[PDB]
């Protein structure tokens, strides 16, 4: 998700207002003002595709941040950005094993919260204390309160 | 007056195709929704069976 | 002719919602079909559940 939404924050307000002008062809009638699987199915098909019912629900599911079931507008850009691709590849493994290393100054296999701190100082942007134990939650997905190698993997998975 | 009242009785249609076409969408939509929690409800329980299972 | 053109538009519309509604039906079934397959699959998975918690 993280790299879609950077992508969405960078969009211009012309860029906006052009994918609101689609949003809204998607939207023209609904009920909610959202966009449910009746209404992607018509415009998809519309647009010469064939989406069986369970690929339509994949592809609300896939940007349903509310469970609402639907697609409202700030999910739709999400859904816009995830179409396409300037990151395409996203380097690999071996890359991002000797990019691992880096982090771990004490050679020990794991990130921990210093080394995480460490590195997010160095990178020159104001980091607050939501940035550093946000971004240790959404690495240390066994709650040891450490990224371990394939954590890390996961945590930098399209990170371009 | 047979293409007038074809385009009425076509309308008549169109809007019976168009509120069916509406009332199996949203339906589709909500049966979609039945699915996905027929099949939530399915791995709850079955998700219970394996865990219980597992024990 | 108008009239008629008028009718092409909304028997082409009809034949679109027709088609369409034709299509969400079937997915409707389908969707319900599923949901009701998963409800079916619930119910095998939760008297199995009821078998395994008795297992």
């Amino acid at each position: 998700d993280d790299i879609y939404k950077a992508a969405v924050e960078q969009l211009t307000e012309e860029q906006k207002n052009e994918f609101k002008a689609a949003f809204d062809i998607f939207v023209l009638g609904a009920e909610d003002g959202c966009i449910s699987t009746k209404e992607l199915g018509k415009v998809m098909r519309m647009l010469g595709q064939n989406p069986t019912p369970e690929e339509l629900q994949e592809m609300i599911d896939e940007v349903d941040e509310d469970g609402s079931g639907t697609v409202d507008f700030d999910e739709f850009l999400v859904m816009m950005v995830r179409c396409m691709k300037d990151d395409s590849k996203g380097k690999s493994e071996e890359e991002l094993s000797d990019l691992f290393r880096m982090f771990d100054k004490n050679a020990d296999g794991y990130i921990d919260l210093d080394e995480l701190k460490i590195m997010l100082q160095a990178t020159g942007e104001t980091i607050t204390e939501d940035d550093i134990e946000e971004l240790m939650k959404d690495g240390d997905k066994n709650n040891d309160g450490r990224i371990d190698y394939d954590e890390f993997l996961e945590f930098m998975k399209g990170v371009e | 007056d047979e293409s007038e009242r074809g385009m009425k009785v076509i309308e008549s249609r169109a809007q019976k195709d168009e509120e069916k076409m509406e009332i199996q969408e949203i339906q589709l939509k909500e049966a979609k929704h039945i699915a996905e929690d027929a099949d939530r409800k399915y791995e709850e329980v079955a998700r219970k069976l394996v865990i219980i299972e597992s024990d």
